[PDB]
């Protein structure tokens, strides 16, 4: 028989959205998930899967369903995805090359961009190195382009590595806040529980 | 200690090709564009296009297609730019520059739109 | 979006505060910089992000911004700086990520 479901709209409708450049991930445990209301819904902007056909999403059966989630300037959204670089695939969330996970993306324009702007919202530039997959880099240390070490001091060469977006009411289709969810799935052996709803 | 060096002055008769290098030290190349400029005497600099230093896809100005051409050797961090079918009004100086940020677009905020350092650049002259 | 005019004429007193334009109906959104070139030697930045000095010379170099005008300003030791001075900026339209003005050759007596 039918039963609770997975709390898709705790993360979906949501409230202040984590940023990108430490971006939420959830955990969801035994449930029974309807993925086919998030489907048929026309708000989503792109609703993309890498996996299986999203059509029968509603017949395999995982165990360990991942969701992560954040926000992404509206043009520079088709970066999630595996291979694709960028200052949101590079540096912030990388999804693996292997990948099995759904991937959606909806504008939410009017609900941010403020008149004054939002300018709360962060993302990483200047990271030393390269990201793993599903890599956070939540740490804030100050990087240098070779030269002489700075030790926290903040100068020429030595760069606070965090920059905050200019969403603003009128900006465009390009400059407008997108929120992306990645809904990643997983085989990691153990009996598996997030079957369709049957 | 980032130092750009390019190479020497280059003479050729018109029509020909010319290939320019100009090597980074001190830093780590892959996390640097790569930006060129050109001046001719007497004239201010004008602006190129740029490499971004991990697939080299460019995206030249309007109108410098084929008569340009932009590399990277990532083994030994060095940048190269070919100009082909020269011609006589194309004597210049080039300059190689670096960039705070890995492109253009990784920096919304514009604030760091700004080349750091050169290096003395290539007298390219023909006749 | 495509110039940032400025003016080759700057030559005041070889012994005041000296200081140096620049016009761009695309500056009011964004940010600036200022570079210096002594003839022929590699030119070098002298201001980035309009008020923040570089480590190397930031003893006789500010930098300011008022709504479409960017302000370069030189203080003492005027000497020392028969050279040409060029400015950046983000600019739009999806054209010319960057772009740079005429120059200014700033000649002391
Ligand atoms: C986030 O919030 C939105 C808005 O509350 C949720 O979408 C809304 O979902 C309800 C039912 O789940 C929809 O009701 C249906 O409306 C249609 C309109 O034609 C009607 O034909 C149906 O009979 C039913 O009454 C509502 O329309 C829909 N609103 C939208 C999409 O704008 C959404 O489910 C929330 N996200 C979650 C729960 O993850």
């Amino acid at each position: 028989n039918i039963t609770n479901l997975c709390p898709f709209g705790e993360v979906f409708n949501a409230t202040r959205f984590a940023s990108v450049y430490a971006w939420n991930r959830k955990r969801i445990s035994n449930c029974v998930a309807d993925y086919s209301v998030l489907y048929n819904s026309a708000s989503f902007s792109t609703f993309k899967c890498y996996g299986v056909s999203p059509t029968k999403l509603n017949d395999l059966c995982f165990t360990n369903v991942y969701a992560d989630s954040f926000v992404i300037r509206g043009d520079e959204v088709r970066q999630i995805a595996p291979g694709q670089t960028g200052k949101i695939a590079d540096y912030n969330y990388k999804l693996p090359d292997d990948f099995t996970g759904c991937v959606i993306a909806w504008n939410s324009n009017n609900l941010d961009s403020k008149v004054g702007g939002n300018y709360n919202y962060l993302y990483r530039l200047f990271r030393k190195s390269n990201l793993k997959p599903f890599e956070r880099d939540i740490s804030t240390e100050i990087y240098q382009a070779g030269s002489t070490p700075c030790n926290g001091v903040e100068g020429f060469n030595c760069y606070f590595p965090l920059q905050s977006y200019g969403f603003q009411p009128t900006n465009g289709v390009g400059y407008q806040p997108y929120r992306v969810v990645v809904l990643s799935f997983e085989l990691l052996h153990a009996p598996a529980t997030v079957c369709g709803p049957k | 200690q980032v130092q750009l060096v390019q190479s020497g002055s280059e003479l050729k008769k018109p029509g020909a090709s010319v290939k320019i290098s100009c090597k980074a030290s001190g830093y780590t190349f892959i996390n640097h564009a790569i930006n060129w400029v050109r001046q001719a005497p007497g004239q201010g600099l004008e602006w190129m296009g740029w490499i971004n230093t991990n697939t080299g896809n460019p995206t030249y100005a309007p109108g410098f297609t084929g008569r340009f051409v932009f590399s990277l050797d990532t083994s030994v961090s060095t940048a190269y730019l070919q100009i082909s079918s020269l011609k006589a009004e194309d004597t210049a100086v080039y300059y190689c520059a670096r960039i705070p940020i890995r492109d253009y677009d990784y920096d919304g905020s514009g604030y760091y739109y700004f080349l750091d350092y050169w290096g003395q650049g290539t007298l390219v002259t023909v006749s | 979006s495509y110039e940032l005019t400025q003016d080759p004429a700057v030559s005041v007193a070889l012994g005041q505060t000296v200081r140096i334009t620049c016009q761009g109906d695309s500056l009011r959104s964004s940010s600036a910089s200022w570079y210096q070139q002594k003839p022929g030697q590699a030119p070098v930045l002298v201001i980035y992000g309009k008020t923040n000095r570089p480590s190397g010379i930031p003893d006789r170099f500010s930098g300011s911004s008022s709504g479409n005008t960017a302000s370069l300003t030189i203080t003492g030791a005027q000497a020392e700086d028969e050279a040409d001075y060029y400015c950046n900026s983000r600019d739009n339209s999806g054209n010319h990520p960057v772009v740079f003005g005429g120059g200014t050759k700033l000649t002391v007596l």
